């Protein structure tokens, strides 16, 4: 078979996006 | 002020979750490296 | 008191700051892991 | 009020020392990921 | 003959950090509910 | 000739300085708790 580790790749993809969208909510608590 | 500590709390909590998903996508960083490894071992 | 929470404020958006760098830094090495299985798979 | 500034600062301090354990497992895969790379090399 | 490849002394030292992190956060999460 | 080999340096080295800028970002966080 070819090498493919995209499952988990795309799984830490997906874990940074969360982390976007929690540290853009952190920083809008702070400012309101 | 005592709005500003209740904000603080409420800050620091979302943070706090924001570094358990990249915690979590280091996990997953680490399973790839290591698939990488297992393929060209075997 | 309100040093003291002028301080934390100014801390958490640091470690904000601090949590962004190292998503980015996460972004950087899946771009790593990827570029070594496309050319393994090459 | 002033136990409320402790108590964010300790967690703080802590959320801080968490992001520094992140930080050095981040170093501890690119010391990995280069050490793939080496070996297809070489 | 080919040596092995092992990165695994580097990923182990990463997940050891990585499960550190774990028990910090939930540390930080238990000090705020105090 | 470098095509012959891998090559993930840039995407690396991005990472390395990535995590150098956190570095001083929580020592200055750290900093500020201190004080
Ligand atoms: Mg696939
Ligand atoms: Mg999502
Ligand atoms: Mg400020
Ligand atoms: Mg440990």
């Amino acid at each position: 078979e070819r090498l493919d580790v995209g499952t988990n790749l795309g799984n830490a993809i997906a874990k940074l996006e969360d982390a976007k969208e929690l540290l853009e909510s952190s920083d809008q608590i702070l400012r309101s | 002020n005592s709005q500003a500590i209740d904000n603080l709390r409420a800050s620091l909590e979302t943070t706090n979750q924001a570094i358990e998903a990249i915690r979590q996508a280091g996990q997953e960083m680490i399973l790839a490296v290591q698939g990488v490894q297992d393929y060209i071992n075997n």
